[PDB]
RNA sequence: GGGGCCGAAACGAUCUCAACCUAUUCUCAAACUUUAAAUGGGUAAGAAGCCCGGCUCGCUGGUGUGGAGCCGGGCGUGGAA
RNA sequence: GACAGAAACCUCCCGUGGAGCAGAAGGGCAAAAGCUCGCUUGAUCUUGAUUUUCAGUACGAAUACAGACCGUGAAAGCGGG
RNA sequence: GUCUACGGCCAUACCACCCUGAACGCGCCCGAUCUCGUCUGAUCUCGGAAGCUAAGCAGGGUCGGGCCUGGUUAGUACUUGGAUGGGAGACCGCCUGGGAAUACCGGGUGCUGUAGGCUU
């Protein structure tokens, strides 16, 4: 009772029924993966913006 | 204990040569390509007569080994013993396959060598006949003899090259003339100018 | 015969090397080992101190990597030493110390940093490596580039290198390739080296050989004799040398000469002249065949 | 004029003792050696094993030194003693090397001793010109010209020139 | 089946071109990346250290991760009927800058600067690109020769 | 290397047959290739873009160097079909 | 080039890899990834991210980091089989 | 005109042979006390400066081989899409667009960056 192994036929019709859609994007990226070690400087930068707050309004 | 040549005629499956992987095959029918008096000059052997294949089939060695046969047999007789060359330019590199029964089936059907062909293009030559000039109805009667033993349609055509060259007749005597042209024995060799003129000088005196 | 190996199939499937190294001048594993920087460095400039030994002087550069070539900053030459004060011997372990120091100092006037890290203003031979002080900018940092030559204890590359770390330029390294560390027992006393940077050496052998033999020691030494540097001043004259240096390190360019635009070589032939050139040469076989 | 930079000298000579078998005789062809040059000689290995020949692999099997110089030119002469300075015209390389060997040791002038032995040695001497260290230096490695190598024929002549040697045919 | 061997049939692909094998070139290394750059994809075999798979060679992506040998970036990789951005770090030797970009920059900083001139001026001009239009009507002019007619060749069996 | 001949022999010589080398020549390769298409696979064709100024950093640093992140302002002819 | 030879050892010249890199094949490699020496245990401890098959699950294998403690080299560096 | 040190692109730079090299340089070259390393100061390391372009090296040359770039081969081979096209088939012609590679014949034979000399 042999039966047929592989195929792929109807299944760019599959595919295309739906749409082949592009990855969705947004502006901001997530901050995974990147260096550590800049990770770790860039939140201390981001932590001691703050003191740098009157020189900047001035 | 051969198939039919209607079985392994067209050319289906790739090319399949004798090599490192196909191994066990039987020798092909056919060993001798040159015959007649192959040792004789470019310049006595001025008329080229082909046979030119018109469909894209293949051919057996054997049928290959049955036409050189009935050609030199029939040159032979006619134009005397040594008046002619013949040239067979195919030579069978496709070896076919059997799947010999006797009950298993078509379960592992890759069969093993049983023999060679030649696989031929359309215009492509199968034989050439090289011979003096005044044997133009010899030749062609030849090859058409010759014609019987392949499948498929054959076409005979005179060719315009001076013997088994690919120079026309009309102009070669002119360039070994010039010494454009050097005789070495069954072909013909060609000098540029391109060289250093050292072999130019040893040319010339 | 012999089947010939060098023939069309072998010119048409040979791959050359570079051009560098076909000469024999560089060694790209070490090359690409060296210069290459740091990705996330960013475009930050990494300085190799290239050190050259040639037959007759001493050549020091720095240098840092660009795609279409090498950017030389500072350079320093042994054949300027007697400027300072040097009149033989431009190819020891002292011209090479010398050479060292001229170029550290010449660095660090250019960049402006010449009175923070004066170095090893006396020299003493033992193991020093300049840190860097903290509100003053950073000490210069470079790596050593010595090419192709053997790096054995007691190298004038080394000699250089303690020349440009007394000079003030922090690089890295350690006291085992300097003269005066022995192999067997691995210690290093200052002693020795302080003595190999005098040229006490040199002193030494002078005095050796000019109590054996005279002949030899003219033949050995002789501009040494038309320069009347004797075996007692090295040490003054090479201290001399270096406070010198250590005081004016400026350089100053030779002024460009005007040219009179006279041709050496030979032009290259053009295709008109050759061809009739062949054409002279097949005509002159033909007459002499006719004769 | 010839130029002073193409005077032909021997660059090296090489001898050596290939005994066969490894120990006690390669130890004292070793010492052979030794006494006819003045320095330590050097032990060669097997690349293979010949059963006909009854070594195996990585078994020392030869002896041999090189000398420069003064020493070459002194075990150069007194071998040339050895064989009258007669060379037969073959024992030429086509590069200008060349060598010969002789059949027992004594007639070099050292003195035998019944715990050495007797051995055979191959000189074979390789000839220079002022120059040849680029083919061969570090820093930057090049050939040497066609000019300036060194041909079978004048070989032969600087042979017959300076050492007044008889070359046979043959 | 086949195996789902990580360089199987990469045969041709890794290899090296003809009389470029060898030690690699120093401006490869050279050359710097900062993170938003646009980049070609293209595995190398003198260097197994780093290399990408088989799929994203002949890709491009999008820089996001700069290390000390390597790159992060992002790729779109399609799967059965899904497009999927995902991220491969690959060391510098396989890694090219694309120009599409660098043609795009070039001609939107030539805008910019023929926007903000020729305003004062007030004149129009036109910054889009039309795509090649029809040719328009011109004159052909026959100085003297007339064209010099053309006929089909009789057949001669050359083969 | 072989079949011989003159040669006690002689790369002294003769033919040779061979192997070898050098230029050519007939025909091929799914598991060969210097070259090398057509169709085809990515990416880009802007406002999340360009251009100024100023703050933070414990990362990187000869050098407020580099890089990153933040603030504030200016640019619409929405930049191929 | 004595014994020595078809084949032991020494010397010179040519030598783009026609060798070797444990094994099957493919790729890669020449002041090396091959050969010979010196020193060693990055085949060690730890948390995450990613690739390959993929359902974007697991295992196995692999890739870039990061934090220790080390090896090696003059050093840049290289090394967690 | 040119060289040296460090290079970028890696034969238009390679290979074989011949010719010429002013000045500086680069080298060959002279030695082994020191540092260092060898069976051997041959290589590597060190100390020099009597001599030398012989060689390396630079420039030039060869109806040079190779390499780079064109012509031809050729609108050929092959190929996207189409037809109730031909043909017993094998295969072939047309329409719509794209379009190669040998052999053969030409041309060329390193550009270039940083720093520093020579051409009083
Ligand atoms: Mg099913
Ligand atoms: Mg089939
Ligand atoms: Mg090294
Ligand atoms: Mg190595
Ligand atoms: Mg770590
Ligand atoms: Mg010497
Ligand atoms: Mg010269
Ligand atoms: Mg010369
Ligand atoms: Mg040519
Ligand atoms: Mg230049
Ligand atoms: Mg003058």
């Amino acid at each position: 009772a042999k039966s047929k192994n592989h195929t792929t036929h109807n299944q760019s019709r599959k595919w295309h029924r739906n749409g082949i859609k592009k990855p969705r994007s947004q502006r901001y990226e997530s901050l995974k993966g990147v260096d550590p070690k800049f990770l770790r400087n860039m939140r201390f930068a981001k932590k001691h913006n703050k003191k740098g707050l009157k020189k900047m309004q001035a | 204990g051969r198939r039919p040549a209607r079985c392994y005629r067209y050319c289906k499956n790739k090319p399949y040569p004798k090599s490192r992987f196909c191994r066990g095959v039987p020798d092909a029918k056919i060993r001798i390509f040159d015959l007649g008096r192959k040792k004789a000059k470019v310049d006595e052997f001025p008329l080229c007569g082909h046979m030119v294949s018109d469909e894209y089939e293949q051919l057996s060695s054997e049928a290959l080994e049955a036409a050189r046969i009935c050609a030199n047999k029939y040159m032979v007789k006619s134009c005397g013993k040594d008046g002619f060359h013949i040239r067979v330019r195919l030579h069978p590199f496709h070896v076919i396959r059997i799947n010999k029964m006797l009950q298993t089936g078509m379960r592992g059907a890759f069969g093993k060598p049983q023999g060679t062909v030649a696989r031929v293009h359309i215009g492509q030559v199968i034989m050439s006949i090289r011979t003096k000039l005044q044997n133009k109805e010899h030749v062609v009667e030849a090859l058409r003899r010759a014609k019987f033993k392949f499948p498929g349609r054959q076409k005979i055509h005179i060719s315009k090259k001076w013997g088994f060259t690919k120079f026309n007749a009309d102009e070669f005597e002119d360039m070994v003339a010039e010494k454009r042209l050097i005789p070495d024995g069954c072909g013909v060799k060609y000098i540029p100018n391109r060289g250093p003129l050292d072999k130019w000088r040893a040319l010339h005196s | 015969f012999v089947k010939v190996v060098k023939n069309k199939a072998y010119f048409k499937r040979y791959q050359v090397k570079f051009r560098r190294r076909r000469e024999g001048k560089t060694d790209y594993y070490a090359r690409k080992r060296l210069v290459i920087q740091d990705k996330n460095k960013y475009n930050t400039p990494k300085y190799r101190m290239i050190v050259r030994v040639t037959n007759r002087d001493i050549i020091c550069q720095i240098a840092y990597a660009r795609i279409e070539g090498d950017m030389i900053v500072c350079a320093a030459y042994a054949h300027e030493l007697p400027k300072y004060g040097v009149k033989v011997g431009l190819t020891n372990y002292a011209a090479a110390y010398c050479t060292g120091l001229l170029l550290a100092r010449r660095l660090l006037n250019r960049f402006g940093m010449d009175k923070i890290y004066e170095g090893q203003v006396e020299v003493t031979g033992d193991e020093y490596n300049v840190e860097s002080i903290d509100g003053q900018p950073g000490a210069f940092t470079c790596y050593l580039d010595a090419g192709l030559a053997r790096t054995t204890t007691g190298n004038k590359v080394f000699g250089a290198l303690k020349g440009a770390v007394d000079g003030g330029l922090s690089i890295p390294h350690s006291t085992k390739r300097f003269p005066g560390y022995d192999s067997e027992s691995k210690e290093f006393n200052a002693e020795v080296h302080r003595k190999h940077i005098m040229g006490q050496n040199v002193a030494d052998y002078m005095r050796y050989l000019m109590e054996e033999d005279e002949d030899a020691y003219k033949k050995q030494f002789s501009q040494y004799i038309k320069n009347n540097v004797t075996p007692d001043m090295m040490e003054e004259m090479y201290k001399k040398a270096h406070a010198a240096i250590r005081e004016n390190p400026v350089y100053e360019k030779k002024p460009k000469r005007e040219v009179k635009k006279k041709r050496w070589n030979r032009p290259k032939m053009s295709l008109a002249q050759k061809k009739d050139r062949v054409a002279q040469k097949k005509a002159s076989f033909l007459r002499a065949q006719e004769r | 004029k010839e130029n002073p930079m193409r005077e032909l000298r021997i660059r090296k000579l090489c001898l050596n003792i290939c005994v066969g078998e490894s120990g006690d005789r390669l130890t004292r062809a070793a010492k052979v050696l030794e006494q006819l040059t003045g320095q330590t000689p050097v032990f060669s290995k097997a690349r293979y094993t010949v059963r006909s020949f009854g070594i195996r692999r990585n078994e020392k099997i030869a002896v041999h030194c090189t000398v420069r110089g003064a020493k070459a030119e002194e075990i150069l002469e007194k071998g040339l003693k050895v064989r009258e300075y007669e060379l037969r015209k073959n024992n030429f390389s086509d590069t200008g090397n060349f060598g010969f060997g002789i059949q027992e040791h004594i007639d070099l002038g050292i003195k035998y001793d019944p715990s050495i032995g007797i051995y055979g040695l191959d000189f074979y001497v390789v000839l220079g010109r002022p120059g040849f260290s680029i083919a061969d230096k570090k820093r930057r490695t090049g050939c040497i010209g066609a000019k300036h190598r060194i041909s079978k024929e004048e070989a032969m002549r600087w042979f017959q020139q300076k050492y007044d040697g008889i070359i046979l045919p043959g | 089946t086949n195996t789902k061997g990580k360089r199987r049939g990469t045969r041709y692909m890794f290899s090296r071109p003809f009389r470029k094998h060898g030690v690699v070139p120093l401006a490869t290394y050279m050359r710097i990346y900062k993170k938003g750059d646009i980049v070609d994809i293209k595995g190398m075999g003198t260097v197994q250290k780093g290399m990408p798979h088989k799929c994203y060679h002949g890709k491009t992506g999008r820089v996001y991760n700069v290390t000390q040998h390597a790159v992060g970036i992002v790729v779109n990789k399609q799967v059965k009927g899904k497009i999927l951005a995902k991220r491969i770090n690959v060391r510098i030797e396989h890694i090219k800058h694309s120009k599409s970009r660098d043609s795009f920059l070039k001609r939107v900083k030539e805008n910019d600067q023929k926007k903000k001139e020729a305003k004062e001026k007030g004149t129009w001009v036109q910054l889009k690109r039309q795509p090649a239009p029809p040719r328009e009507a011109h004159f052909v002019r026959t100085n003297g020769k007339e064209p010099e007619l053309l006929e089909p060749i009789p057949y001669e069996f050359m083969a």
